[PDB]
């Protein structure tokens, strides 16, 4: 991560997050928590790197 | 969802516009508790000297 990136898709569905278009992680270190949240929607938290 | 540390704790400043003439001195410097001796900003818009 970074260098070349994540990519990291809610497709269609239930949004990530807003747009829910795919949210890209090109931060180097990163962790990835998101959950299938009662509004349709997947919240991650911050690129968290550790 | 995302929770985040900060900076301004660790660091803090404050600026003064000069009237009156006088104002020698300023007094508790930035509101409450202590400033620190070691580190040393006075700016006149030029950093003040050491």
């Amino acid at each position: 991560w970074n260098v070349n990136p994540v990519t990291l898709v809610a497709a269609s569905g239930d949004t990530i997050k807003g747009s829910a278009v795919p949210v890209e992680i090109n931060v180097r270190f990163s962790d990835l928590e998101l959950v299938y949240c009662a509004p349709g929607r997947w919240e991650y938290v911050k690129n968290k790197q550790i | 969802d995302k929770i985040t540390s900060s900076d301004i704790s660790n660091v803090a400043r404050k600026e003064f516009l000069v009237e009156v003439q006088g104002q020698t001195d300023f007094l508790d410097v930035f509101r409450g508790t202590s400033y620190n001796v070691n580190n040393i900003r006075v700016k006149h818009r030029g950093n003040e000297l050491y």
